């Protein structure tokens, strides 16, 4: 279905065998397949073609909202309220843009493993490196800032780890 | 249908938010120089506050005293 974008959410070709009947023996599985579409699908397919072409006669839209960009917590005055409280909403709202970002990541891993089977360890690396990294990534933003986190918070340990990271350099660069 | 008839958009709390926030911030800002302003006119006595009272000088009687050393 259209509704959702292939791209974020890939799936595989899912190439499937042919049956290769054996022998003459009339299986019970094609049968029952073929009642229970004979009396399953055909009262299902109906309704759903109804609800449609009533959905059809009345469409209206709705539409996603756009955000404008403001000044980060970087370029905002020590006591400036009005800046910092704008930067702490766009803060908050980037927040929960990765926390999903996130949460695609892992369902797109859970995906993997349930479709692959029993070789589920060689062929899902790929995402499995993708989620370690963003995972990574995600711990040095967000983790152990605890409940009464904030931009400013953030940008400290932020601040932190570029210093740390920094003198590392130094050290062993000059070594 | 909900959010038309009970409720109404971001940007009126946003905007309700941003106008008590800068309230509040001059009321504090303003709480702080009141405290250091009677701090000092306390410490100096310069300012209209803590002006105690003194002897007035008009009841000075400027005149001969039968005795010219005053
Ligand atoms: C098929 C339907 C499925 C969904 C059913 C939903 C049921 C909804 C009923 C529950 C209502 C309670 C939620 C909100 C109530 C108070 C909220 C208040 O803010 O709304 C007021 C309006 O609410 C109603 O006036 C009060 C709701 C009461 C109606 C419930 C029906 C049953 C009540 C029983 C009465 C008893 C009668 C006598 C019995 C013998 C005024 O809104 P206002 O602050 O201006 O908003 C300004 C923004 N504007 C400009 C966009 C409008």
């Amino acid at each position: 279905p259209d509704s959702w974008d292939k791209d974020v959410y890939p799936e595989p070709p899912r190439r499937t065998p042919a049956p290769a009947p054996q022998t003459s023996l009339p299986n019970p599985v094609t049968y029952l397949t073929k009642i229970f579409d004979l009396l399953v699908d055909r009262p299902v397919t109906l309704a759903r073609e109804f609800i449609e072409q009533q959905h059809a006669k009345n469409r209206y839209y709705y539409y996603h909202r756009e955000f404008r960009r403001v000044p980060d917590i970087t370029e905002c005055e020590e006591k400036d309220i009005l800046c910092m409280f704008e930067a702490e909403m766009q803060w908050r709202r980037d927040y929960k843009v990765d926390q999903e970002i996130v949460n695609i990541i892992q369902e797109r891993l859970k995906a993997c493993q349930q479709r692959e089977g029993e070789s589920y360890r060689q062929n899902c690396a790929k995402e499995l490196e993708q989620f370690t990294q963003v995972s990574k990534a995600f711990q040095d933003r967000y983790s152990d800032l605890g409940a009464h986190y904030s931009a400013r918070k953030c940008l400290a340990k932020q601040k932190q780890r570029m210093l740390a990271e920094r003198k590392a350099a130094k050290e062993a660069a000059a070594a | 249908w909900i959010a038309r008839t009970f409720y109404d958009g971001p940007e009126k709390n946003y905007e309700k938010t941003m106008a008590i926030l800068q309230i509040e911030a001059e009321k504090a800002e303003l709480r702080l120089k009141e405290l250091e302003v009677r701090r000092l006119m306390r410490a100096r006595g310069d300012g209209p506050w803590y002006q105690y009272p003194t002897i007035d000088k008009a009841l000075i009687d400027h005149s001969p005293k039968t005795t010219p050393d005053n």
